[PDB]
């Protein structure tokens, strides 16, 4: 009703947050005993080589 | 020709028939031919894949 009283507002809202990140390693090693005598698979007589294994 | 001994005939030729043969697959060129030297053959197969990576 006119003249009597008034009303008011409300002051918003907020929030903040933070997070963490994981870590994913992966390693692989090679040695002599792996590639000495074995045939290069898929070939009749070719000997093995390091490059094929590394790739 | 001659019917019996004292009579003649009219000759109308020969009729011939052959059975069916199917050639569907040969028309598709689906196979590859190799000519070897002996009665033994060898084949080699190789498999590969991947794996998981867990958090550390």
């Amino acid at each position: 009703q006119r003249g009597g009283v008034r009303q008011h507002l409300a002051n918003d809202r907020k929030k903040i947050v933070n997070l963490n990140i994981p870590f994913f390693p992966l390693d692989r090693s090679i040695d002599r005993a792996d590639i000495q005598n074995f045939r290069e698979f898929g070939t009749e007589n070719a000997p093995a080589t390091v490059d094929a294994e590394v790739q | 020709m001659q019917n019996g001994d004292f009579q003649i005939l009219d000759y109308t030729g020969l009729i011939s028939t052959m059975p069916r043969v199917d050639t569907l697959l040969q028309s598709m060129n689906l196979f590859t031919e190799h000519f070897g030297r002996t009665t033994v053959a060898r084949i080699e197969r190789l498999d590969d894949g991947a794996g998981d990576i867990k958090a550390v």
